[PDB]
């Protein structure tokens, strides 16, 4: 078991330390859609 | 009797296609042979993820 550093974007809110992700990357020129760019309903 | 002071010409500034700042879209090449060839193609070869 060992650990790898690493750099990433940090966001301090509330005495919370958390990261913040943009998975632009994993499916840019690829034929699969993001989900986290959705459909939202409303009637 | 009529004075004719001084006689001036244009003494014109010149401008330079790679002093100019337009040039950093340019990457200017110079080619002797260019009268010859007619037809210039890059190639690419992309696998999409």
């Amino acid at each position: 078991h060992s650990l790898t550093p690493l750099s990433m974007d940090v966001i301090r809110l509330g005495e919370k330390t958390v990261i913040m992700e943009n998975l632009r990357r994993v499916y840019k020129n690829t034929d699969t859609k993001d989900p986290l760019e959705r459909n939202v309903d409303l009637t | 009797f009529e004075a004719i002071f001084g006689t001036f010409c244009n003494r014109l500034e010149w401008v330079y296609f790679l002093t100019s700042g337009l040039a950093a879209a340019a990457h200017a090449i110079k080619f002797h042979d260019l009268n010859k060839l007619t037809t210039g193609k890059m190639l690419f070869h992309v696998q999409v993820p």
